[PDB]
């Protein structure tokens, strides 16, 4: 027995012993080489993954744990949100006093639970791994500690989750049992046409339970309503690493329990998921419009990012593949963590989230203001940026695919997007003495560290969002080789 | 041999990015700088045009493509047509006036400039390509920096209309983008987006219908066509007057390009389907918008309509299948250019001087300001149809396509002749009214005490630059139809077999 | 070929667009020896029912072997109902798979035809007993030789999608 | 062919008969879309009157750097020629009808001979083309006069 | 009997099976070439599933997909793991291979209706079923876990 292909894995788990040894010793002289040995396990992790590159999708584990291109893709993409957003949170604890240590342990276990998750072929790591993600989110939620809000809005999202994970366990269930009692998601379509249950009203609530639970993941409008309430209190770096690890691992699962135990009932998978991706694309990008804040708004922002993802995941390998998917996820986190990078930089430096203290950056911080509003036109995709050419490539899959009412429904929402995306630039860009706030009157860029390694992230979000549209031959013609997914 | 076309688009906005902090607190430097570059510019576009463009042959010159992505097989298909080389030239030169006239703006004239200079390379982007989906790369890459302008510089409600606009042009280029998803996935074997492998395919009805309306309610909004035309009189009439010269003078008469380039040789059969009827709109469209504009008591708004009545005759062109009717078209594109180019900049400036937007105020001013007087009123005439300038030439010939043409009956011709000329009685309506409100008449208390400052020299260039092109054309019309006439033949040919 | 009955066209559209037109596909009935089937195929040729093979595809391609289409409510081989209400039987297997551009029915096994044909290719003569086999080509076998050299897909699906654009009676009888 | 606009394939007018064509083809001056009028018989013979005496004075257009011109100015009124010849001997009297049509082939031969020469760019054999050709057509001229 | 789940495919290649030890209905149609198929890894078969008289019940055409099955280890019909590996020295399938099984109901579902969902059966009692394995593949990386 030797499971050496999940070694950047047992890197994550040697940087958390590494992390517990300096928790033990000394506990207060080692702040910045603790963040040293945390952002060089990720950097070791992401070569040690490169390295394993060109490897066979060998199942590593007892029937247990794939090693599939399309799973190194998206571990890819989990360590490459936790690279680019682990910065984001060097000033946050020193600005609100809590600890670094437990904090870095808490990142490392959701990009290990995340990476586990991409991977995971059993049902039982599609339960320990999304809910390993999970705790580590409940607690990375409740962490600012010093009101009311913010501890009663990750209850409700303890609570949600917890309904989250067990209306997708129960659905687990209802595949454990119509499937004899078969496990490991190649094995699981045979378990069906073995007990001959793929006519069954068994499997049918199967597959109603377990898309209802990924919705919840994937906070698709039905099951929506956690991301604005939850995203208030709780902290803006681990709203940014939450919301976007959550939703990539989670279009990770809805690709991989979704392709291989299901692609006999595919007709009603496929109308369940353009049901709620329609309404995700719609509601996301329609609440997002009427809100004066600006996460909350960012959060719905994210469920109709989430919702052109949906597009990708109904498109099959073969009439535009699901390497459409996978290169707007890499755009969605690269122009997203730049976003939340500025909306990290509004609040080490004024305090408030407001979007209607914003009136103004332009006049204080033309470098700031030039790094959001080019985010936010990278999630738009007005001019040739990222995420512009993210949606032209999911809805050219949709479109050759022949989903017209999805291909239609998101660019109208593209558009429906760019009006709240330009109702932002008009603050960071105007200003007019008094429509400016206190807030903002007194921004004070002068009083800072050093030079921060979140302006460091920030502008290679921004450098992110803009050429990788302009240079996007290379990601796409390292997406279409994922051919295994099945 | 030489990337032309590419240098050419490039340098603007490549140019324009040595604006990075640059610290020259002022707008001298960066004022110089710009209208630097789009001399520099001008200079690469006519040195293109008079050493490298051969006027006879009616196919594609400075051809160019590079790579960009395998999947899409999206080129940078570049390379001028007989009906590309008048909007280029257009282009260069009204919004190289444009910035002439963006001199005193002094608010953020840096991040103004600069994206005017992305203005000016993104349009003739979007004349240059060969592509389709490179030219709805262009067509969407000229919507931000202008909303930027729009929005944060000139116009009352300017944040309404910068909104309104942005929103409008980026619903409808979604049917663009339908468009060539529909042309480039469903056209054919091989599926490409070289516009040179393109315009020669079956395209059955059911498909070509198709293509024809994703494309049509496209180029409808753009080229403004009464069923969608709203976005209209709140851009045009609530900017200020050097982004609104060339929002009239080139970003109107795109989409009636793509009219021309997309939905008139990419898709002959549906755009013979339904030129019958786009001939009916234009026709209701002339006498429309020509009314709606002496029921504008701004003055902006009713060179807004009258732009929309002026596109009827190009929509009229298009739809008449004739060389005259499309070169007319052409020639109206060109002559409206400069036409709406300097109403919308004396509309402006008249605005700067005046400080009163209706006309129910706004009586006789020209004994106070004679020169913007004599220029209004002159460039009135070129609007008016007018003859000795563009318009008149541009609207006759119109006329004799309509007259004509192969495609319809006396029983058509004859209503489409009668409604088209009650269009050239209603515009001396509204343009005369314009003129005797806020020109002709004498108030009492205006003597002696405001004095008010007349046009200086450097408006009154705007004006007479603007001015000397219409007469050229108005006097001797082959500036516009020589360019042109070879590639309509090429065009017409796939209509008349 | 015993008694070509009714002959009858239906003609195809490969590749992107709808209405391509590569060719036709004339065919013959020997509707004599079977009434049901036949009867069947021309109210499927527009009939006088609104539905029919226009619209249908040819949803399966086997190289060296048939080509498969006729369904036209699903387009993976399902959705085949008749006009003898929705599923009918088999009738007196006279003549036999010949060879190439056969119009026999397919079915799932014994008594339960449907819509769904298939144009045989190579002599393959073991489908008796189980298939009701009529019908021969006599114009367009070399369109469906260009149907059956298309690069197809793991599901063993035409990557062009090959399209019945019209179907109508020819008024040979 | 609902009254108003006719629709589909826009066709030009057909050829009466005539031998009036190539043969190798129809013909390679044919613009596609002009409005000949049926104004009549004697109107027909004016106008190639008009128009033999159009390419005639076309002198002062023929230089270098011009030849575009040239050839749109011949495929116009060779065009009006062409259908004013199609209608002339089309409602010909039966004896004048092979002459004229004879002198029409040998005059659209030395057009078509012209059209190339000018299509080329090649200002030697236009001139060389054009000698003739104005000898061609003053005695078309001379003929409708 | 019923919920036949209408297929219509072209059918296969009859031919007589040569009998096992344990009642198998055994036919090879088309002997693969490569590596045999190992015990207890994931496989990738397309096969036509029918009873006895020769009606489609189930087929993995239908899903467009080959059915990945790991063999050897019980989790499918003792008749595939006998048809497919060999259970009395019938030899084991080679990738690219086709078969023709007849399964008896010993090595079948016995007389027990496998699968009814709604008092209706997917399977009767002594079904003695045909399939016929069209074993395209191995499973890339697949172990015998
Ligand atoms: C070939 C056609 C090309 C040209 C078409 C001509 C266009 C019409 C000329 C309309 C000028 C009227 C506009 C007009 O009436 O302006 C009136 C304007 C005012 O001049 P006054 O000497 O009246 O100005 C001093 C006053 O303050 C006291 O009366 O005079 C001009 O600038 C003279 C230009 C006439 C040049 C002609």
């Amino acid at each position: 027995f030797d499971g050496s292909f999940i070694f950047p894995e047992c890197i994550l788990i040697f940087g958390l012993i590494l992390l517990l040894m300096i928790d033990s010793t000394s506990d207060q002289k080692d702040i910045p080489w603790l963040y040293f040995i945390s952002s060089t396990s990720f950097v070791m992790s992401i070569t040690a993954l490169l390295f394993r590159w060109r490897e066979e999708p060998m199942i590593s584990f007892s029937g247990n744990f794939q090693t599939n291109n399309f799973n190194e893709i998206f571990q890819f993409l989990i360590l490459l949100c936790s690279t680019l957003c682990i910065p984001l949170s060097v000033e946050y604890i020193e600005c609100t006093e809590m600890a670094i240590t437990e904090f870095l342990l808490f990142i490392l276990t959701a990009t290990l639970g995340g990476m586990f998750l991409c991977g995971a072929n059993d049902l039982i790591t599609i339960f320990v791994a999304p809910e390993c993600f999970s705790l580590c989110s409940y607690l990375l939620s409740g962490y600012t500690k010093k009101d009311i809000r913010s501890n009663e809005a990750t209850m409700k999202y303890l609570l949600m989750g917890g309904a989250s994970s067990s209306i997708l366990v129960h659905g687990f269930s209802w595949l454990y049992g119509s499937s004899g009692g078969e496990i490991e998601l190649q094995e699981i379509v045979n378990g069906l046409i073995n007990t001959q249950m793929y006519n069954s009203p068994g499997i049918s609530i199967a597959l109603i339970f377990i898309t209802v639970g990924i919705g919840f993941k994937l906070s698709l409008a039905p099951s929506h309503q956690w991301t604005p309430d939850v995203y208030e209190d709780s902290p803006t770096p681990v709203v940014a690493f939450l919301s976007v690890t959550s939703k990539v691992a989670a279009s990770a699962s809805a690709t991989r329990i979704f392709d291989i135990p299901f692609y006999f009932s595919s007709n009603e998978w496929h109308l369940l998921l353009e049901i709620l991706a329609i309404l995700s694309m719609i509601f996301g990008n329609l609440i997002a419009i009427t809100q004066t804040s600006m996460k909350r708004m960012l959060a719905y922002s994210s469920i109709g990012q989430i919702g052109y993802v949906i597009i990708g995941i109904i498109v099959g390998d073969s009439n535009g593949g699901y390497a459409s998917m996978i290169t707007y996820m890499l755009f969605y986190i690269a122009m997203n963590l730049g976003t939340f990078a500025c909306i990290i930089l509004f609040g080490l430096r004024t305090g408030t989230d407001n979007i209607r203290d914003y009136a103004g950056l332009y006049t204080k911080d033309p470098f700031l203001a030039l790094s959001l509003a080019l985010c936010l036109l990278s999630l738009g995709g007005l001019p040739p940026l990222a995420g512009f050419f993210g949606k032209l490539h999911l809805f050219w899959c949709g479109w050759q695919a022949g989903l017209y009412f999805l291909v239609s429904i998101g660019l109208l929402t593209s558009v429906l997007s760019i009006y709240y995306y330009l109702k932002i630039i008009k603050l960071l860009m105007t200003g007019r003495n008094q429509e400016i706030t206190p807030h903002m009157r007194n921004y004070r860029i002068s009083p800072l560290r050093s030079n921060n390694s979140i302006e460091l992230s920030m502008i290679v979000c921004v450098i992110a969002s803009t050429i990788p549209g302009i240079s996007m031959n290379p990601i796409i013609a390292i997406a279409q080789d994922t051919l295994f997914s099945f | 041999d030489f990337p032309w076309l590419t240098i050419i688009v490039v340098f603007p906005i490549s140019a324009g990015s040595l604006m990075l902090f640059l610290p020259h607190r002022g707008n001298k430097v960066n004022k110089w700088y710009t209208i630097c570059i789009c001399i520099l510019e001008l200079l690469l576009t006519t040195y293109a045009f008079c050493y490298n463009f051969k006027m006879d042959d009616p196919l594609i010159q400075l051809s160019e493509d590079y790579k960009w992505i395998d999947f899409f097989d999206f080129y940078w298909r570049m390379g001028i047509d007989g009906l590309s080389i008048g909007t280029i030239l257009l282009t260069g030169f009204i919004t190289t006036l444009a910035t002439l006239a963006a001199f005193p703006v002094t608010r953020d004239s840096r991040f103004f400039h600069f994206l005017m200079l992305a203005m000016y390379s993104g349009q003739i982007g979007s004349f240059s390509s060969r592509d389709l989906l490179l030219f709805f790369i262009m067509w969407e890459l000229e919507l931000i920096p202008v909303y930027l302008l729009l929005s944060m510089w000139g116009g009352k409600k300017r944040l309404y209309s910068a909104t309104k606009f942005i929103l409008y042009t980026a619903g409808s280029s979604i049917f663009l983008l339908i468009g060539v998803l529909g042309i480039s996935l469903y056209g054919s074997n091989e599926p490409t987006l070289n516009l040179e492998l393109l315009a020669n395919k079956s395209y059955p009805v059911t498909l070509e219908i198709l293509f024809y309306i994703g494309f049509l309610i496209a180029f409808a909004v753009k080229s403004p066509i009464i069923p969608l035309h709203t976005w209209l009189p709140d851009t045009h009439g609530e900017a200020h007057y050097s982004t609104c010269m060339l929002l009239a003078g080139i970003l109107l008469k795109m989409g009636a390009y793509g009219l021309v380039r997309i939905n008139m040789e990419l898709l002959p059969h549906a755009h013979s389907m339904f030129s019958p009827w786009l001939l009916v709109v234009g026709t209701i469209q002339i006498i429309y918008a020509a009314s709606t504009s002496p029921g504008q008591r701004n003055l902006k708004k009713r060179i807004a309509y009258s732009s929309v009545s002026h596109m009827g005759f190009i929509i009229i062109g298009i739809s008449s299948i004739t060389d005259p009717g499309l070169n007319g078209a052409i020639l109206q594109i060109i002559s409206h250019g400069f036409i709406g180019a300097a109403l919308f900049f004396l509309a402006g400036t008249s605005y700067d001087r005046i400080r009163l937007v209706y006309l129910d105020e706004m009586g006789g001013m020209a004994i106070s300001i004679p020169k913007i007087f004599t220029m209004f009123t002159i460039l009135s005439m070129a609007s008016l149809a007018l003859p000795g300038m563009s318009g008149f030439i541009a609207e006759f010939i119109v006329f004799f396509g309509i007259i004509t043409s192969q495609k319809y009956f006396l029983i058509s011709k004859i209503f489409i002749i009668f409604v088209m000329a009650i269009g050239m009685i209603l515009t001396p309506i509204y343009l005369l009214s314009m003129l005797r409100q806020m020109f002709y008449g004498y108030k009492l208390i205006n003597i002696k005490n405001f004095s008010f400052f007349d046009s200086g020299p450097r408006e009154l260039f705007l004006s007479i630059s603007i001015l000397l092109p219409i007469i050229g054309i108005g006097i001797y019309p082959d500036f516009v139809l020589s360019l042109a006439s070879d590639k309509v033949e090429s065009i017409l040919s796939n209509y008349f077999y | 070929q015993s008694k070509i009955t009714h002959k009858v066209y239906f003609d195809i559209s490969v590749g992107n667009p709808v209405g391509k037109l590569a060719g036709r596909i004339v065919i013959g009935l020997y509707g004599d020896d079977v009434p049901q089937t036949v009867e069947n195929f021309r109210a499927l040729c527009t009939g006088e029912k609104g539905f029919g093979y226009k619209g249908s595809t040819f949803h399966r391609v086997i190289r060296d072997f048939m080509i498969q289409g006729g369904d036209f409510e699903k387009g993976n081989g399902t959705g085949g109902k008749s006009v003898y209400g929705r599923t009918f039987k088999d009738e007196n297997f006279k003549l036999s798979h010949v060879g190439p551009g056969v119009l026999s029915m397919a079915n799932a096994g014994p008594n339960t035809n449907g819509s769904q044909f298939f144009i045989c290719t190579i002599k393959t003569s073991w489908l008796d007993g189980r298939h009701v086999v009529f019908g021969q080509v006599i114009e367009g076998m070399e369109v469906v030789k260009l149907i059956e050299e298309q690069e197809t897909d793991r599901g063993d699906r035409p990557r062009k999608k090959v399209v019945i654009a019209d179907c109508g009676q020819l008024p040979m009888s | 062919d609902n009254g108003f606009w006719i629709d589909g394939p826009l066709p030009i007018p057909p050829i009466y008969n005539n031998i009036v064509n190539e043969k190798t083809g129809t013909r390679t001056f044919i613009k596609k879309g002009v409005y000949v009028a049926d104004i009549g018989t004697k109107g027909r013979m004016y106008r190639v009157k008009k128009n033999a005496f159009d390419l005639l004075a076309m002198e002062d257009l023929i230089g270098p750097d011009t030849l575009n011109y040239v050839k749109k100015y011949l495929r116009l009124k060779s065009t009006f020629l062409f259908y004013d010849f199609d209608n002339l001997i089309s409602a010909a009297a039966s004896e004048d009808k092979q002459p004229l049509t004879d002198l029409a082939n040998r005059l659209f031969d030395n057009f078509e001979k012209l059209e190339d020469a000018a299509k080329t760019k090649n200002l030697a054999e236009t001139e060389s083309c054009y000698k003739d050709t104005k000898f061609l057509l003053q005695e078309v001229m001379t003929r409708m006069a | 009997a019923t919920r036949i789940d209408y297929y219509a495919t072209v059918g296969d290649p009859l031919c007589e099976y040569s009998y096992a030890k344990s009642g198998l209905g055994f036919c090879d149609l088309d002997v693969g070439f490569g590596d045999e198929a190992p015990r207890g890894v994931l496989v990738n078969i397309h096969y036509t599933a029918r009873f006895a008289d020769g009606t489609l019940f189930d087929s993995s055409y239908k899903r467009a997909r080959p059915l990945t099955m790991r063999i050897g280890v019980g989790k499918v019909i003792r008749g595939l793991d006998q048809g497919i590996l060999g259970g009395e020295g019938v030899p084991p399938m080679r990738v690219g291979g086709k078969r023709k099984l007849q399964i008896p109901p010993k090595l079948a579902y016995g007389p027990e209706p496998a699968g009814c969902f709604s008092g209706d059966c997917n399977i009767p009692g002594n079904a003695t079923l045909l399939y016929d394995i069209n074993f395209v593949e191995i499973y890339p990386g697949s172990n015998t876990r």
